[PDB]
């Protein structure tokens, strides 16, 4: 996942 | 090439590598057209409304309720032309990844990482777990079960929420018990993220418009790294997080980042995981591998007829790099385990892929996205296997000019700004  | 065939979405189904399939989502679904691009790896050019029957609505919720970093478009990937471009884009990224030694190493580990056959109730028989398979419609219209390791599928409602998804087990935690499970990566090669060249700006939620574009190959590689951890069942429990204390903006909001994400990014981010806990995890998975070795020792018979008992026991001997004594029992060698564990967790990282691709990229996972761009990497005049956006022998070859959205503006259309919305 990419995140913020 | 990693993908020996240049598939076209409209190519007729053959029931082998181009076929209508159904996935084991424990629910009902109409078959979807899929393409097998490499041994154990399939691509489904559809929005993912299947792996999670509760996320089958692509329609954008009310404008009033929709978090910061997200992008909705219920129509994306609904036409044959889009699916054709999606297939070609995903294929191109696999080739870009495979063209590097690191990518070749990672993809090889992924193909060898067949999910463990631990779906039997009797410890004397080896049986496959059906959720690590897909049902392929054969030419005669009948379904046949095929084991696979990886599926690349389009995103669900939130187009930019890329992630690895896999079917769980009633009792076994397949991604954390060494077994492994088929990985479904929600991903799109048709969009990318904008970041900033200055660290102080990139890690600040109030600054930057997203001057540079992330190379989609890195984004896919990031997900493939997670897939690698999960296929070997060594993913870190998402509850194990780092209470970010190195970014005032993360801190003021008490944001936490999982160790699994820090490990995957690598570089200095990986250092936020203390030695004490790293040792804990390492020992935990070493023991899990030990259990797999013992389960294989007790296996006296095999269920099905897709392979011989000797073949499957050897398949996992190679996957887990187990040792075999005079008698014929398997055991886990400390050196070999540490080498494999280290390869999957420290060699395969986002930071290392950046070094191999020679691209500009976020310097840390602990930043703030600036924007999302629409792109098209299929045309060679836009993106290549060898150089990504920074095409050699052109004005885009140096200084990451190809990723510079201001210089190479014809290759990026900003769809949404995230800055100021956190
Ligand atoms: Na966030
Ligand atoms: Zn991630």
């Amino acid at each position: 996942r990419r995140g913020c | 090439p990693f993908v020996n065939k240049q598939f076209n979405y409209k190519d007729p189904v053959n029931g082998v590598d181009i076929a209508y399939i159904k996935i084991p989502n424990a629910g009902q679904m109409q078959p979807v057209k899929a393409f097998k691009i490499h041994n154990k790896i399939w691509v489904i050019p559809e929005r993912d409304t299947f792996t999670n029957p509760e996320e089958g609505d692509l329609n954008p919720p009310p404008e009033a309720k929709q978090v910061p970093v997200s992008y909705y478009d219920s129509t994306y990937l609904s036409t044959d032309n889009e699916k054709d471009n999606y297939l070609k884009g995903v294929t191109k990224l696999f080739e870009r990844i495979y063209s590097t030694d690191l990518g070749r190493m990672l993809l090889t580990s992924i193909v060898r990482g067949i999910p463990f056959w631990g779906g039997s109730t009797i410890d004397t028989e080896l049986k496959v777990i059906d959720t690590n398979c897909i049902n392929v419609i054969q030419p005669d219209g009948s379904y046949r079960s095929e084991e696979l390791n990886l599926v690349i599928i389009g995103p669900s409602a939130d187009i930019i929420q890329f992630e690895c998804k896999s079917f769980g087990h009633e009792v076994l935690n397949l991604t954390r018990n060494g077994y492994g499970s088929t990985q479904y990566i929600r991903f799109s090669p048709d969009f990318t993220f904008g970041f900033e060249e200055s660290l102080e700006v990139d890690t600040n939620p109030l600054l930057g418009a997203g001057k540079f574009a992330t190379d989609p190959a890195v984004t896919l590689a990031h997900e493939l790294i997670h897939a690698g951890h999960r296929l070997y069942g060594i993913a870190i429990n998402p509850n194990r997080v780092f209470k970010v204390n190195t970014n005032a903006y993360y801190e003021m909001s008490g944001l936490e980042v999982s160790f699994e994400e820090l490990r995957t990014f690598g570089g200095h981010d990986a250092k936020f995981i203390d030695s004490l806990q790293e040792n804990e995890f390492r020992l935990y998975y070493y023991n899990k591998f030990k259990d797999i070795a013992s389960t294989l020792n007790k296996a006296k018979s095999i269920v099905g007829t897709t392979a011989s008992l000797q073949y499957m026991k050897n398949v996992f001997k190679e996957k887990y790099l187990l040792s075999e004594d005079t008698s014929g029992k398997f055991s886990v060698d400390k050196l070999k385990f540490d080498k494999l564990y280290k390869m999957l967790t420290e060699i395969y990282t986002e930071d290392n892929f950046v070094k191999f691709f020679k691209v500009l990229n976020r310097k840390t996972y602990l930043n703030f996205d600036k924007a999302v761009f629409k792109i098209n990497i299929v045309p060679k005049v836009n993106y290549t296997i060898y150089d990504g956006f920074n095409l050699r022998n052109t004005n885009l070859a140096a200084n990451f000019n190809g990723q510079n959205t201001e210089i190479n503006n014809m290759n990026f259309t900003k769809l949404k700004n995230f800055t100021g919305l956190f």
